[PDB]
């Protein structure tokens, strides 16, 4: 009754964009992006292939509350990177990892014959 | 056929007006019930 | 062959057994959430009710019609009703399926999954179809009637995701372990006695080497390798929820770069 | 009421697998256990929803309209 | 689920885990003020001076009840009722402000008396929601 629609889980409000990029004040460098509507299965992964480039400096996200799909993400890197372009770079990576995983199962379940 | 009021035992469609006799047609019973809108209503499968 | 590699244990039209290895957790995970949640079915969503003499209500067959399964092998083919243009649904996003039962045996009359027939027109694809997986091919038992006991009604299939209703699970209870040896310390174990005796061993025991006591605690030790166990409800094989789960996972990841990209416009 | 599609906890679809559980046990006179394990039903979540169900229907159909 | 409160598993809830029915039944009756001075089951409107609901009397049909298949809200006008004094006052029954469902089923009979008597019966699905009790 006082119960959101269950579709706004995922489906972007108006004007809601899917991604907000503020810089962060405290530390130099560092920058904050508000994912809207989603959770930690983007937010845990983005985190963890931030964490494998040598040139981030910080890499952390959170889920301020659970009655709404959004998430922020902190990233601070190493003098002359822009933040952006690790997480340019870290989705990339993500996806690459991903299209092999695919092929590689695909691979795997021509194979089999049950 | 008109459908306005159903038997509670017999189950024999009625269909009786205002001032009509609330007794049923066979079965001298008083327990009557009414139609279901043929505003055909709609669910969410959830 | 490139990167992270699977190695497939056993294999069925329901379960699908496999060895997730050079992979990190996170993304393990990440797949399993997608696998659950995010992949896209059809099932019925709207239950127009003509008429209903059961001693069941008409919202809780309407509920139970949601949880049927249908066959979604080519959603892609089929428009989410919200991006279609028609106004409510069409042929283009929706499948339509009409149930009429009624009690003419004296004996107790059943209504199944099969009972449903297609009234929309499919275009050719493999999708709308009730799944039937019992020997009988009745499928899912919606309800039982009398005699005079009769059911009509009219129901629109939509494409949809289990973050809007769990009907819309491609997926049963996937299975997911791995270090079952526990060398990672990530589990400090329970005991009254012996930690080892009391608690059991996995399957995945035979698959790792055990540590043996002389060997010290391994700190530059990474979790790698998930023993993983996908099961498809039916609406789509479970090959499928797997490659679809990756792919699912993907188009997001991608979304954010194409996303990223048109901040960079401005 | 009557049996449930799919399982609560992981929505293994036990909805068409009722008959045959009620067969199982009176006509092959298999136990409770054996037969839930003969369907496929493997973790208890599901065990539970078809082993510890009752079939109110059957009741309320006896009623005459 | 901290100091006696719990979580739920919403994909069981979708599933349909401790989903609940719900029936409430309003009853009325045409009593006989005096004699052949009696009230009237009717869909009554603006005729002189009727003192009539603020709810919606279209649900109702000619006999002055809901058709047993209609979704019925807020103070939709359930009983249509009318009272003669000497044109016509309304004693009509809304449903509960702070209620909503389905018509489930009209019960039309008559009282020991012969007099026109009804109970109407109201369908509700209740959902395991974020305050409830278990
Ligand atoms: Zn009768
Ligand atoms: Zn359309
Ligand atoms: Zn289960």
């Amino acid at each position: 009754m006082n119960a959101p629609d269950r579709f706004e889980l995922f489906l972007l409000g108006e004007g809601e964009s899917k991604l907000k990029i503020d810089p962060d004040t405290k530390a130099p460098n560092a920058v904050v992006i508000t994912f809207e509507k989603e959770d930690h299965t983007l937010g845990n992964l983005i985190r963890a292939e931030l964490l494998n480039d040598r040139k981030v400096l910080f890499a952390a996200y959170k889920v301020e509350h659970p009655f709404f799909a959004r998430f922020k993400l902190r990233i601070q890197t190493t003098e002359g990177y822009d933040p952006k372009d690790a997480l340019k770079n870290a989705c990339n990576s993500i996806i690459n990892k991903l299209g092999a995983l695919k092929t590689n199962f695909e691979t795997e379940w021509n194979l089999q014959t049950l | 056929a008109t459908l306005k009021y159903i038997c509670a035992e017999c189950s024999s469609k009625l269909s009786l007006s205002r001032t009509d006799a609330v007794r049923c047609k066979d079965c001298g019973h008083r327990i009557l019930l009414k139609a279901r809108t043929k505003r055909l209503v709609q669910f969410e499968a959830r | 062959e490139e990167g992270p590699q699977v190695k497939i244990r056993e294999a069925s039209k329901d379960n699908v057994d496999f060895i997730l290895s050079n992979v990190d957790l996170a993304m393990a995970n990440s797949l399993r959430r997608v696998m659950i949640a995010e992949i896209p079915t059809l099932a019925i969503d709207s239950v127009e009710v003509e008429t209903n003499t059961t001693v069941l209500a008409d919202e809780f067959i309407a509920h139970r019609l949601g949880l049927i399964p249908l066959q979604s092998m080519d959603i892609e083919q089929l428009e989410y009703s919200r991006d279609c243009f028609c106004e409510d649904h069409c042929d283009k996003c929706s499948v339509v399926l009409t149930l009429q039962a009624f009690g003419e045996s004296e004996s107790t009359t059943n209504v199944y999954s099969k009972d449903l027939v297609i009234v929309s027109n499919l275009m050719g694809r493999n999708i709308g179809h009730p799944i039937i997986q019992d020997k009988e091919g009745n499928g899912v038992l919606i309800c039982k009637l009398r005699k005079g006991q009769e059911l009509k009604l009219t129901c629109v299939a939509k494409k949809g995701i289990a973050k809007e209703h769990a009907k819309w699970g491609p997926a049963a209870a996937i299975e997911f372990e791995y270090d079952p040896w526990n060398k990672l310390k990530h589990t400090d174990y329970w005991y009254e006695q012996d930690s080892a005796k009391e608690w059991p061993q996995s399957k995945n025991c035979e698959y790792e080497d055990p540590p043996n006591e002389g060997d010290p605690f391994d700190y530059k030790a990474q979790a790698d390798t998930f023993y993983m166990n996908v099961e498809s409800v039916g609406s789509i094989p479970v090959d499928q929820v797997v490659v679809r789960g990756i792919d699912t996972l993907q188009k997001k990841v991608a979304s954010i770069l194409l996303a990223l990209t048109q901040m960079d416009q401005d | 009421m009557i049996v449930p599609v799919r399982c609560f906890s992981c929505g293994k679809v036990v909805g068409d697998k009722w008959e045959s559980y009620l067969n199982l046990l009176q006509e092959d006179e298999l136990d409770e256990g054996t037969a839930l394990s003969r369907l496929g039903l493997k973790r208890y979540c599901c065990r539970r929803m078809i082993l510890t169900h009752v079939d109110l229907i059957e009741k309320f159909l006896r009623y005459n309209p | 689920n901290q100091e006696d409160s719990m979580i739920m598993n919403q994909s069981s809830i979708d599933r349909g885990l401790f989903r609940s029915l719900f029936f409430r039944s309003y009853m009325d009756q045409e009593k006989k003020y005096g004699m052949s001075i009696t009230e009237t089951f009717e869909k009554p409107q603006r005729t002189n001076t009727l003192r009539m609901k603020h709810g919606t009397y279209d649900k109702l049909d000619d006999d002055g009840l809901i058709a047993p298949g209609v979704r019925v809200s807020g103070e939709d006008v359930i009983i249509g009722k009318t009272t003669p004094i000497s044109s016509k006052r309304d004693a009509s029954t809304p449903l509960r402000s702070t209620e909503n469902g389905i018509v489930d089923q009209v019960l039309v009979t008559t009282n020991q008396d012969g007099l026109k008597f009804v109970k109407v019966r109201v369908r509700t699905t209740k959902i395991p929601q974020i305050g409830d009790k278990f």
